[PDB]
Formats: C-alpha cells, structure tokens, sequence
C-alpha cells in the first residue's frame, strides 16, 4: 500500500508549482535538478529519451 | 574516543566513463553525509572545457534549417552538447570546421588547433544529406566548471549576440550522472555500521576515479583552513 | 474550544507545524500534524508472548 | 507492468526491475511526506443553514 | 584557492552550569557539504560521555535489591543518572557506598575520592526500611567513551565483565543542547560571506572553547586519515 502510493506521487503531472517547459537532455539532470532542489517532481518539462 | 575510517574496498568498472565504486565500512552517519557531499561536488563545481558559442556560414536562429541536411539545429545543437573537447594550452579555442559532401558530421572532420581534445572524435553532429550541400562553420570552446543554461546566460548577457551567434548550455562538468548508496557493513558485533557504494558515469575528458579524487581534493584544500 | 485553546497556546490552530528530517537536516514537503496523545502499555508483550 | 515484463524478457529484468520499484517507491515516499490533519475533513461553510 | 579560517570571538555563558559561544567566520563554496558534514558530526562528536555504571553488593545474593529497599533497581540508578559529579584532575573515577538502618540513602554517605566534587549531598538514592535491612552497594560515575547509552555500548563491546556490574545509560553533564546559526559576513564587498553562531548549552564542568579547540583538533585527526593516508 506504500510504493504504490510513492510511485503514484512521484509521476505526476502537476501545474502550480515551478519549473516549466524548459529542456533535459535525460533524466541525469533530472535527478541532478530534483535532487539538488530547483525542477518540481510533477511538472510536464521537456526532455529528451532514448 | 575510538574512531573508524573505511577501506576503499572495490572500484567495479564497466567502461572508461561508467564506473562503480563500493566503499567499506562506515559507521552509522556518515556514507549519507559522503554521498551527499561528494555527488553536489561533482555535479556543480568540477572543472571541464566544453562547448558555447558558434558560428557558422549562413545561420540566424535555431528555428530555420539547412537543405541538403538531415538534421535540423537543434539535433545538431544536441549534438555538439555531446561533443568531447578539453582545451589544453588555454581555457578558449575556437576551431573551424568546413564540410562538403554527404558526410555523416562526426567530430573528427573539425581542424584542430594543437592545444584542443576532442575524445570522441567520432561525435557525431550534422548531415548532409546531399553532396552539393557544403558548410563552413566554427565552435569556440571555453573552459569552466558546472552547467549553466544559455538562457540564464542571454539573461546575463548584455553583450548584443548577432543573430548567426547562437547561443547554448555549458556542460564545462564533464560529469552527467552521480548516484550513491548507503548500504549496511557487517562488522562482526557491528551491523549497525554504514557503507557508501556509488556509481557514476560521464563523458569522456575525465577519469572517474580522478574526478572524485578531485572533488575530494578540492574539499579538502577548503578545509585546510578548518584544521588550523 | 480546541482551536481557541490551541491557539491560546501561540500554536498552529489545527497544531500542524513544519518538520525537518534530521538525516539530511531539510524540511519535508507538507507540515504534519502534532500534539500529545495518552497511550496505554499492555501485558501483551514480546516477552510475554516470545 | 511486471506482467509485460515478464512476457517479454523472460524473468530476470522484472525480478531486479520490481526490485528497483519497491526500493524507488518506499525511499522518496519517505521524502513524499504524508499525514492527514483535522481540516483534511471539513467544516463546511453551510453547517448552520442546512440545520 | 580562497579558504578562511574559523576564529573564536565570544564565550557567553548564561549560568555557572553553562557555557555558549559566538564562532566565526565562514564562506560560501562547499559550504553545503561543510555544512552537513560539520553539523552531522556536531551531533555526534557532541558528547563528552560522562555517566557510566554502577556495582551493587550487599547482604544477600547480589541482583541486586534485598529485602527491604523501597527502590527497585532502575529507580536507584535513574537516582544516579541525575546525580551530579565533578572530575577536575583525572578524566576516570569510581565511588563506594554502605548504608544500613532505618532512613533515606543519600549521596552524603558515598566514600567520595578526595578528588571528587559531590555538589549536591542531598541527592536522593535509596531508602532502608527494615529494622534488619542493610545495604552496600557501588556506583561507576564518569568518564565514558564515546557516544550515547549502554546499549550501543555493548552493541560496541564483546566484552563480557566479571560480577555485579549493572550497566547504565548515559544522559550526562556539560553537553545537554546545542543550536548554531548561519549569518552573512560582512566583508565590505563580499557581503554574502558567512558567520556562524553556535549557541552551546551544558553543565558548567566545561569551558565551550575548550569543547570546540577539542573538536577542531579532532577533525584535524580524523582527517590525517584522509590527506595523510590517502
């Protein structure tokens, strides 16, 4: 009943907080951004995958 | 007081850029505080020379493109985002690079002045798709320490950029990815004890190892005035 | 009566306060709810049980 | 999710992969923060008016 | 490189069972680092380590309250945690005790060493009830090692010892709370450089300086193990 409700926090896609439409290249500086304390977890920001 | 200090078990290396490091044993509160620290060292202070303004013949603004070529700009902004270099006499070079021919643009195509590395050689960044297409072009490379966006740049910039000098993020930390852990180290009445296993991956213009011995190095040389 | 009383006390009106983790010193996102509750011990111990 | 996992690959990756999740999901839900307080429940304006 | 040294200014210290310091200055640059790695050690190169055990022996078998004692054990000892001792010459120290007859036991009693400064005689210990009751026991005040209780210290200790030994945790003496606070120096142009504030709160039986001399020399030996040794 935990990871499910972590998981079901972490992607997701809010509106309010900070952080958007600017670019990742990947989710390294996604984790460097959140990590360091400056991207919101749930804000639909432009990224690149492969 | 009855202090411990880890022994650097092992240093599991998968490539020249990625690698893994395990770090044995910690008492309880400290592989935290080392991961902590260590990863904000080496994603935001480690030096590098990397990639900033451009120039080439027949260019305004990253939204037109070129005919006779695959890629618009920004697949070959991104592109030479993922271009190696390392200046070496200076912490600024500019190179020209002047192409012709359907030539996959991998790196290795640029004239290099003496004092400049390029890793990847290989990098690839443009195309053209036809042969009649031809370029001219140039890439200053500066040295600094970190990541800073263009747009916090164009926001710092008050110097007037002509449209055809584009400007872009700055990866001068040849990092791109840290990660560590904080695992349980069995001493034989001690489970209570804390290790620190951390992988990272980069690109080239580093050895891992001494980029954290580096970061470690720097921190250290800050607090040479703490000892005292 | 309770929010009156709390607030009496200078605290939060619902008593929901910012929290700091001590592992990394920060705030966690959301203040969380305080106050004193009274417990009971029991018989039902491990000791009585194991 | 698991299951198409499993489908495809074979096993190992799904096994490591819901490793991964269990550890991801429980470490920053630790760092999500979640409570519930008193006016997570309501007191709604018209209490008085419907009585 | 542009380091900074810390350098002490102020010891300003509330009561005679106290101490606290103004500490300065700082920077900014790892400061972050500096700062979680400073604090977290903080908190646990805090302690001093001063209350340790005690050793009861008396007329009957010998775990350890007999036959007319009001005060089970732990509430003797927690008698004892609250007891106040100082050492000025040496850093370790043990006491015994013998009582017997009807009335309050009391720290008066202890066979204090004449090294030792009992600064209240009026701490409660124990009480004797019976007309028969009698009691000798001994009690292990201070000089630690290390951190916090007994229970992380035989999570430390293989050691098994020898007879009577009851085993106490440590709630202490001249550490008892601590907070700091980052300021802005000011340089006149580097403004954004930074004081600390540490504010100590202890017993007296500690000069604050002397606690952070003791500390900053520690890390300097600690760290021996890190620009010395690799």
């Amino acid at each position: 009943q935990d990871v499910v409700l972590g998981l079901y926090y972490m992607t997701r896609d809010c509106v309010n907080a900070k952080g958007e439409g600017m670019v990742l290249t990947g989710p390294k500086e996604a984790e460097r951004l959140y990590r360091s304390g400056l991207a919101s977890l749930h804000a639909r920001v432009k990224v690149r995958i492969t | 007081t009855e202090f411990l200090k880890p022994r650097l078990v092992d240093i599991e290396q998968v490539s020249s850029t990625h690698a893994k490091v395990t770090l044995e044993p910690l008492e309880r509160g400290f592989g935290h505080t080392l991961g902590n620290a260590l990863r904000r060292i080496l994603l935001s202070s480690m030096p590098g020379c990397a990639v900033t303004e451009v120039e080439i013949d027949g260019v305004l603004h990253e939204y037109s493109t070129k005919e006779g070529v695959q890629e618009d700009i920004l697949e070959i902004l991104l592109n030479l985002k993922g271009l190696a270099v390392r200046v070496q006499g200076k912490d600024e070079v500019i190179l020209t690079l002047n192409k012709s021919g359907i030539g996959p643009v991998t790196a290795a195509d640029i004239t290099h002045d003496g004092d400049v590395e390029i890793v990847k050689p290989q990098h690839v960044i443009c195309h053209l798709t036809d042969e009649n297409a031809s370029i001219s072009m140039r890439i200053k490379v500066q040295r600094g320490r970190g990541y800073v966006p263009a747009s916090t740049r164009i926001h710092s910039e008050e110097d007037e950029r002509p449209i055809g000098r584009l400007l872009v993020d700055a990866c001068y930390s040849p990092v791109e990815r840290i990660a560590y852990n904080v695992e349980a180290a069995r001493v034989e009445q001690r489970t209570d004890l804390d290790k620190l296993v951390i992988e990272m991956e980069t690109n080239g213009t580093i050895d891992p190892e001494e980029a954290i011995r580096r970061a470690a190095t720097i921190l250290a040389e800050q607090l040479e005035a703490f000892v005292d | 009566e309770i929010k009156e009383l709390l607030k009496l006390g200078d605290l939060p009106t619902s008593g929901q306060i910012r929290l700091y983790d001590g592992r990394t010193g920060e705030q966690f996102e959301r203040p969380v709810t305080v106050g004193y509750m009274y417990m009971l011990k029991l018989n039902h111990l491990v000791d009585d049980k194991m | 999710m698991l299951n198409t996992c499993y489908r495809i690959l074979g096993l190992k990756p799904t096994v490591i992969f819901a490793d991964q999740i269990m550890y991801t999901g429980f470490a920053y839900a630790a760092r999500s923060g979640a409570s519930v307080g008193i006016d997570d429940m309501v007191i709604p304006e018209k209490k008085h008016e419907i009585i």
